[PDB]
RNA sequence: AGGCGGCCGCCCCCUCGCCCGUCACGCACCGCACGUUCGUGGGGAACCUGGCGCUAAACCAUUCGUAGACGACCUGCUUCUGGGUCGGGGUUUCGUACGUAGCAGAGCAGCUCCCUCGCUGCGAUCUAUUGAAAGUCAGCCCUCGACACAAGGGUUUGUC
RNA sequence: GUACCCAUAUCCGCAGCAGGUCUCCAAGGUGAACAGCCUCUGGCAUGUUGGAACAAUGUAGGUAAGGGAAGUCGGCAAGC
């Protein structure tokens, strides 16, 4: 990760971003759920219990 | 790996402004760099030595 | 220099991935010989007709996914090979595959 | 693109370390060339002696995939936070497994205590068991659960 | 005269050559069918080589969002 050897503004650098939502769905295939607790609360009980 | 970010865009004068934009975003794991060596360079008329 | 005997569950479905239809069952037995040579250590591997039936029971391309095997090691006599020990791989059937692991059989 | 030079205090000593004058000799090899030099010249293989020390690394084999036509490249190997094979979970893909029971089921046939949905038999499907069963890294993740393995081999490589 | 081959190995083609050569017998299922596919009686080792990997290019086969011949001398090929 190399620092940029030229400094430019261009209304492209130094903008205060606002992060809202970062998905962590199942990338091994098609993701259907966000978190493990949300997946368990949606699906309910299974044969594991 | 790679993820999304639902990001608010504070860039005026566009259709993008005041709206949520989802972008392709990578993740790079960066462990802290442990320092070992010091290398000095002399400026030669063929380059650096 | 032992006479030991151990059971295994070789997974041919994850030891074969990307082998053609007319070679998927013959490459499985080379994989079983390589697995026996890696586990027991002797190059001499003899598999049985029962294991031949258990592999070739479903054609060349529909290889059964997992096979319970039993590897016994024995000595050899009567003008033997330079490899004095040989692994006699025999087949033992089992209905299910879950919660089955390696068992040292007396 | 550096290694010789300068200062201080001593050391085994030298006052002929140089020019001017006297003395006597050293090969005077009797006419002959390549002679006198920065040379204790450059590097290579060995011989005997003094002191100070040094006690390895590549390549093959094997494994690995972030790489591959073959070579080549990035990797693991300890007996304790080492690696490998199964197993267990997590994720996912398809879509509800065999068996069992039904007062679900187009209906049909048979029996008699003559039967107030009577029973039995055949019967595509359906329901509950069932988001079930099945595969899941071989190029997905975690596992200190069970087994065995581990310094086990071959080739080559030195600077007055 | 009476053996044997009568053939993707006993014939011809320089050869154990995807070439050519005249005949009788012909089962079960699906199926109109001696069509195509799977079996039985009967034969065979994949057709003068095996092992490892699945790179380019190739030879055969199948797909592909939206447009549908706009490519090309021509709907050539492929597909309905
Ligand atoms: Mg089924
Ligand atoms: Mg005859
Ligand atoms: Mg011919
Ligand atoms: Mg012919
Ligand atoms: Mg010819
Ligand atoms: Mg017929
Ligand atoms: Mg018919
Ligand atoms: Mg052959
Ligand atoms: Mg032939
Ligand atoms: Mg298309
Ligand atoms: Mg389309
Ligand atoms: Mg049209
Ligand atoms: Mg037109
Ligand atoms: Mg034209
Ligand atoms: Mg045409
Ligand atoms: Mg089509």
């Amino acid at each position: 990760l190399r620092k940029s050897l030229l400094v430019q503004t261009k209304r492209r650098a130094l903008e205060k971003i606002d992060l809202k939502f970062i998905d962590t769905t199942s990338k091994f295939g098609h993701g259907r759920f966000q978190t493990m607790e949300e997946k368990k609360a949606f699906m309910g009980p299974l044969k594991k219990d | 790996g790679m993820t999304h970010i639902v990001r608010e865009v504070d860039r005026p004068g566009s259709k993008v402004n005041k709206k949520e934009v989802v972008e392709a975003v990578t993740i790079v794991e960066t462990p802290p760099m442990v320092v070992v060596g010091i290398v000095g360079y002399v400026e030669t008329p063929r380059g650096l030595r | 220099n032992e006479v030991v005997t151990r059971e295994y569950t070789i997974n041919i479905h994850k030891r074969i991935h990307g082998v053609g239809f007319k070679k998927r069952a013959p490459r499985a037995l080379k994989e079983i010989r390589k697995f026996a040579m890696k586990e027991m250590g002797t190059p001499d591997v003899r598999i049985d007709t029962r294991l031949n039936k258990a592999v070739w029971a479903k054609g060349i391309r529909n290889v059964p996914y997992r096979i319970r095997v039993r590897l016994s090691r024995k000595r050899n006599e009567d003008e033997d090979s330079p490899n004095k020990l040989y692994t006699l791989v025999t087949y033992v059937p089992v209905t299910t595959f879950k919660n089955l692991q390696t068992v040292n059989v007396d």
